[PDB]
Order: structure tokens, then C-alpha cells, then sequence
């Protein structure tokens, strides 16, 4: 297999009030992500010949 | 409301002097024509 992370995709950025300002939720919500991944891996094909 | 430890009474707002017109009407028929500059009645 091989697997590659995908970045997760965006998540906003709250628009804070006034009256936050000034306050611990002045610097807004979190914004978190987290990586995924995608996984490639092999099939087979064969033959046969035979003299 | 600007109101953290200390605190300006609206002193701040940057009272602004520019001036606009919102794409007022274009006026084209007043120039088009030629004057008779007349004398009276």
C-alpha cells in the first residue's frame, strides 16, 4: 500500500462581536483539521503461453 | 465600544471631508443645440 495524507479542507474563521474585544473570546474560534489519507495498492493480470 | 482600560468619546471617528455624485444623470440634450444670441422677447 502506499498511503499519502490529504489536507483537510478549510474551516472558517468566526467573525467576532464587540463586546469580545476584550475578552478571551476575542481571539475567536478554533479552527482544526485533521489530515486524511488516501491509500494506493495493486492488483494483478497474468497470462500464460505455453509452447 | 472602544471601552478596554481606558476610553476616548467618539473623539477618534475620523470625520471625513471627501465629496460624491452617484453617476448622476448624464445631460444631453441641453449642449446639443446652437444659440441665437438674441436681444429680446
Amino acid at each position: 500500500i502506499l498511503t499519502m495524507l490529504v489536507e483537510p479542507d478549510a474551516g472558517k474563521a468566526t467573525w467576532v462581536a464587540a463586546s469580545t474585544y476584550g475578552t478571551d473570546t476575542t481571539t475567536g474560534e478554533e479552527v482544526k483539521g485533521a489530515l486524511k489519507e488516501i491509500h494506493f495498492s495493486t492488483y494483478k493480470l497474468a497470462a500464460k503461453s505455453f509452447i | 465600544s472602544s471601552s478596554v482600560e481606558v476610553s476616548s468619546e467618539s473623539y477618534e471617528t475620523i470625520f471625513s471631508q471627501r465629496i460624491i455624485r452617484d453617476l448622476q444623470k448624464e445631460l444631453v440634450v441641453g449642449a446639443l443645440f446652437e444659440e441665437l444670441p438674441m436681444s429680446s422677447k
